[PDB]
């Protein structure tokens, strides 16, 4: 009806113009008297040299001493990062992974790709083998991403529009989110597990309420698809890395753009984004092979992870903030200290 | 300089990426294929020859196939077609009969056009099968090409039709030298639409090893 | 079931030729690495044999060196033992413990039943001082064990292991690298200490945790084992 | 139809139900999380190789 | 008379002032392209090219073989701008003429297992051997490098300076009446490779036709890459072999006597001979910077 394409577009422009006042000063010229870091040197201590084909994702153990990788070989593998031992290799039932993660409490891992299924993995078993513990069917898309609750739950992000929180007991969908118009391609948790954000292929993103299951709000900017997303430590701010070849800040209780990254010399989408335990730096990967860490309070270029010779598609940072692992196309894992 | 546990565990390793090797070179002697149609083309029919993705195995003169069979997959495909960059060969399904209406040969020559100039499949050579040609000699004995292809100047005879098919279909690759197309009329017949798949490999591979000596 | 079954010992004339098989069924047999550990009658534990999972290790005990000799089957999932001129001092039960060595792992973990046998007629040094110490229930009691050399590594690691054996029963892992309590045993033990002095505490202490405790050493081959306590009452 | 528009528009109003903080404010509480917190951050400032478990 | 005592074998030696001013430039001009193609190449096999499959390590073992066979002109430049005369010592000649026919060789084992790799590859597509391990690649490597040496190992274990009157030789090839197995070998790496070469280098080419794949311009491209080494193989290593089964044909007739008759040949040997090293340094022309590829 015309009626509700008025009052939608009334709506539109009353929030812009809420967002416009709220807005004072910007951040950048808040911060500009703080010091600089200066350039960031970073050398690889090791390199994980396991894998056979590309490298898809991957995610750390909260002991910042164990994590897991995914490839296109139909292989995830368990590596000890400390010695570069291989602990685990779990075969896969379908090659096609874009996704992985690892529980919180270390007895399980999770997959999922272009089969539309979320596997959970039973790694502490007594029988001396890691099984395949429960297998979630109910997305109409690939899955893009995933990330544990605690051992019960999980909560998925697919390529079908939607976002499901699951329940690894009965595997049903204890709630659905259904909000978005395009692909969704990443998902981050709130550090207390009660909110958690999306970054969708139409150029927005939303912030849900696991509780019970509705858009708080939504953040426009971007350009093209957004590709990773990830929480400030604070909780209380995210940053986005879409295709335009920029990355952008957000805040909750503002609800407001803070801060852009980009550069002239950069014309490649980010796959991926993380922060610093600070949340002093951010680092973001690229399609040109370099990952690049800014200082994330002035837009900064601090340094340079130059040691990639194909697309840089994963990358994480530990929960002391000792190391940052990255993965790219080629099957060379790479930690910087 | 390592205790006893430490030195078990690099052994437990070790026979770890000594199964990885193993598994790697199994999988490496094996033939990848990508299977595209414009859904009603006879990619059915063509399986029958020999909720996510779809996997087909067969073998033939002691080689192993695999054929990927991406149909179900209603998401933007931008954003997985990349997964395939490195596939031997693409098989392209297309009926002749699909003229009629409801525009459908139109479809399939936009599909086509837009797989074969593609940034990741640009060495993969393309197998292209244009089956139901009983259908098609039927249809071409009521009715005119002219409906599909208003400029055609030629006779209404089955071959001078197919022929141009043919021709407006493989005139749509740009990169004409770094890519090669390999057409074949199935019609739902024997099996050369196997033994024409081996060959279509079997060049590929030479040319690739050949690539991979350094003259080319 | 994660069961192992032994059988092939009996009574053996001097200079024989038995040799014993242990049968593996409820676990992956094949990523195991095995022990072999016999116990004489009026004595304690004391290991003698160990096989790695691939077969690429094996030790042995001064004491059988040249004389026993291990060896694995891994499709048949069967772990033999022959042994050859066989002597008075080899009369003991013989078990057959099992071990996965990997980043957290546990090893130690189960043990077998134990065949009989009967024979007709730089080593790290474990004191276990005390052998015997009345308890009563509801009370909390501390069992204390000594090693000749310092087990703590320079990775941080104090690999000294605790063993509980019921009366007519095989023993059962408690504490494995001195801290880290294993799977299934309840919360009321705990370990402590640091190097060349160890201690086990059993807060709130209750009926069927009488029996014999046992601490061993992983530091180096050959591992030793302590006299062991005794509780009663 | 128009269950979506309602849909649209009710979430629309929901969104509008939010109260919005300034921006300079949460400039300020992000500058004083980062301060506050940079004493632990072995990224930002090299810890010394003796405390360094990647050696490499 | 040109008679000299060498160990119980009755030969004749000679020595001309031709071989003294044809010699040293022919050398030189070989020498110097021989570094230009051998160092750029070889650093290439070092710092770029990060593909490093299995074909490429034979290639890196012909361009090694290669560049060291050329390393050791200078010391020949030395030998024949005089007439026929050693200036070094007893060890720096037992080595040489060592690594002079322990790199000759290395070289038409090495393009030889190019040539059986690349049959491998269009004749037999979906064999297992088009796959191996690059651990593989480097075991053989090493396994026919031990070959080669073990071979031509016996010119170590012997005292080469030997004085015809006032001058002395490094002379491995003098004419004797005698098949002391360094004539027998020298006939064996041309006629037992030639024939390797030249099946698999006519299997390719029709082969590479009844597939119909010529009609793509590479493929024409890679079959007059085939033909050129074939052919320039037959250049170098052949004037050699003619001249040697000359005086082979020429050593029945008579055992040793009026050595006069020999005057004449032997000279055209050793300018033939200097030819063979014209292979090692067009080796990068027919290979490597040539290929659309390296
Ligand atoms: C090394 C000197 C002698 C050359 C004799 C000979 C010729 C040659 O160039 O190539 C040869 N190759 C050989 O293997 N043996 C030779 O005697 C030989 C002093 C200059």
């Amino acid at each position: 009806l015309d009626q509700l394409r008025q009052e939608a577009e009334q709506l539109k422009n009353q929030i812009r113009d809420a967002r416009k006042a709220c807005a004072d000063a910007t951040l950048s010229q808040i911060t500009n008297n703080i010091d600089p870091v200066g350039r960031i040197q970073m050398r690889t201590r090791r390199t994980l040299r396991g894998h056979l084909a590309k490298i898809y994702a991957m995610h750390w153990g909260t002991d910042s001493r164990l994590l897991v990788s995914a490839s296109q070989d139909g292989k995830l593998i368990i590596w000890d990062s400390y010695t570069t031992n291989k602990v685990h290799a779990i075969p896969l039932r379908s090659s096609w992974v874009m996704t992985c993660a690892y529980a919180p409490s270390g007895n399980y891992v999770a997959c999922g790709g272009l089969d539309n299924i979320c596997s959970i993995y039973n790694l502490k078993t007594r029988e001396g083998n890691v099984r395949v513990s429960r297998e979630l069917a109910g997305h109409t898309g690939y899955l893009s991403c995933c990330r544990f609750l605690d051992d019960n739950q999980i909560v998925t992000s697919s390529g079908d529009t939607t976002c499901a929180l699951w329940d690894i007991e009965t595997g049903q969908q204890t709630t659905t989110f259904t909000g978005h118009t395009g692909d969704v391609m990443s998902l981050s948790l709130a550090p207390d597990t009660r909110l958690f954000v999306s970054g969708a292929c139409d150029a927005s993103a939303k912030l849900w309420d696991v509780r019970e299951g509705m858009c708080r709000q939504t953040f426009t900017g971007h350009e093209s698809d957004i590709n990773a997303i990830c929480f400030f430590p604070n909780g209380n701010a995210f940053a986005t890395g879409s295709d335009d070849a920029t990355c952008r800040l957000f805040d909750l209780r503002a609800d407001q753009e803070l801060m852009t990254y980009s550069h002239d010399n950069i014309i490649c989408g980010i796959t991926s984004v993380s922060f610093s335990k600070s949340g002093r730096l951010l680092l973001a990967g690229y399609d040109d092979f370099n990952c690049n860490v800014w200082d994330a309070l002035k837009a900064d270029r601090a340094g340079v992870l130059a040691g990639h010779d194909n697309r840089v598609s994963c990358l994480g940072v530990t929960d002391d903030g000792m190391a940052v692992a990255t993965g790219s196309w080629d099957s060379f894992l790479k930690i910087w200290n | 300089t390592l205790s006893a546990e430490d030195k078990a565990a690099v052994e437990r390793s070790k026979m770890i990426d000594r199964n990885l090797r193993e598994d790697g070179e199994k999988a490496a002697r094996e033939v990848k294929l990508l299977l595209l149609g414009a859904g009603e083309s006879g990619k059915s029919t063509i399986v029958k020859q020999m909720t996510g993705i779809v996997e087909t195995h067969f073998t033939f003169k002691d080689l192993h196939f695999k054929m990927f069979d991406v149909g179900a997959q209603r998401s933007e495909r931008k954003k997985w077609i990349h997964c395939f960059e490195g596939v031997t060969a693409i098989i392209f399904c297309v009926a002749l009969s699909d003229y009629d209406l409801v525009n459908r040969m139109h479809e399939s020559m936009k599909l086509f056009d837009s797989i074969c100039n593609n940034k990741w499949f640009t060495d993969t050579s393309i197998i292209l099968f244009l089956n139901k040609k009983d259908l098609f000699e039927e249809k071409i004995k009521k009715s005119p090409l002219t409906i599909c292809y208003p400029e055609y100047a030629g006779s209404n005879t089955y071959e001078e039709a197919a022929a141009y098919i043919q021709c407006q279909f493989e005139d749509l690759n740009k990169r004409k030298d770094t890519k090669e197309i390999y057409t074949h009329f199935t019609c739902s017949t024997d099996t050369k639409n196997v033994q024409f798949v081996f060959d279509a490999v079997t060049d590929v591979i030479i040319k690739n090893n050949l690539k991979d000596c350094g003259l080319f | 079931d994660v069961q192992l079954v032994e059988s092939g010992g009996g009574l053996v004339q001097p200079g024989g030729s038995r040799k014993l098989s242990c049968s593996a069924s409820g676990f992956a047999f094949s990523s195991f690495g095995m022990h072999w550990v016999r116990q004489a009658p009026e004595k304690g534990l004391e290991w003698v044999a160990y096989i790695s999972s691939g077969s690429g290790t094996i030790y042995y005990a001064d004491t059988v060196k040249g004389r026993f000799t291990i060896s694995r089957d891994d499709p048949k999932n069967t772990l033999f033992l022959q042994m050859t001129s066989l002597r008075s001092e080899d009369t003991a039960m013989y078990y057959c413990v099992r071990s996965i060595y990997y980043y957290g792992s546990s090893p130690f973990d189960f043990w077998g039943q134990g065949t009989t046998l009967t024979v007709s007629s730089s080593d790290i040094v474990m004191t276990q001082a005390t052998s015997s110490v009345p308890v009563t229930p509801g009370e909390s009691v501390s069992i204390s064990c000594r090693s000749s050399k310092s087990l703590l590594h320079s990775n941080g690691n104090t690999y000294l292991y605790w063993f509980l054996q019921r009366p007519g029963q095989s023993p059962q892992l408690l504490i494995y690298r001195m801290s880290n309590l294993a799977s299934g045993v309840p919360d009321r033990f705990s370990g402590s200490g640091s190097g060349t002095a160890f201690t086990l505490t059993i807060s709130r202490l209750e009926a069927e945790d009488v029996g014999v405790y046992y601490c061993m050493q992983h530091l180096e081959y050959p591992l030793t084992f302590g006299a062991g306590t005794k509780l009663e009452l | 139809s128009i269950a979506q528009a309602r849909k649209l528009v009710e979430q629309l109003k929901m969104e509008a139900n939010i109260d919005r903080i300034k921006v300079s404010k949460a400039a300020a509480d992000l500058m004083a999380y980062c301060e506050a917190h940079a004493k632990e951050d072995p990224l930002l400032t090299p810890v010394p190789a003796s405390e360094n478990p990647f050696r490499e | 008379d040109h008679f000299l005592e060498i160990d119980k074998k009755n030969c004749c030696v000679f020595r001309d002032d031709f071989i003294v001013k044809v010699l040293p430039p022919v050398l030189g001009l070989e020498f110097i392209f021989g570094l230009l193609g051998n160092g750029l190449a070889l650093w290439i096999f070092c710092f770029h090219l990060k593909s490093w499959k299995s074909s490429r390590i034979f290639l890196f073992n012909l361009a090694v073989a290669d560049f060291l066979l050329i390393i050791c002109l200078p010391f020949l430049m030395d030998n024949y701008v005089r007439r026929w005369d050693w200036k070094f010592g007893d060890i720096p000649c037992r080595l040489m003429l060592f690594m002079l026919a322990m790199n000759r060789q290395g070289s038409i084992i090495f393009l030889t297992v190019v040539a059986v790799d690349r049959y491998f590859r269009v004749v037999h597509p979906h064999h297992a051997l088009n796959k191996i391990s690059n651990r593989t690649a480097a075991i053989i490597s090493c396994l026919l490098w031990g070959i080669t040496i073990g071979l031509t190992v016996h010119l170590l274990k012997k005292k080469m300076p030997i004085q015809n009157g006032g001058a002395n030789l490094c002379s491995s090839f003098s004419i004797c009446h005698t098949f002391q197995w360094h004539e027998a070998m020298f006939l064996l790496e041309f006629f037992l490779p030639l024939g390797i070469i030249l099946f698999c280098s006519a299997r390719i080419i029709w082969s590479l036709r009844q597939r119909q794949m010529d009609r793509h311009a590479k493929i024409k491209r890679a079959i007059t890459f085939i033909m050129v080494v074939a052919i320039v193989f037959v250049i170098c290593f052949l004037p050699s072999v003619v001249v040697r089964i000359r005086i082979f044909w020429l050593l029945h007739t008579s055992g040793t006597q009026n050595c006069e008759v020999y005057r004449s040949v032997d000279l055209a040997f050793f300018i033939t001979l200097s030819f063979t090293y014209m292979n090692s340094m067009l080796d990068p022309v027919v290979y490597y910077f040539s290929s659309p590829s390296f």
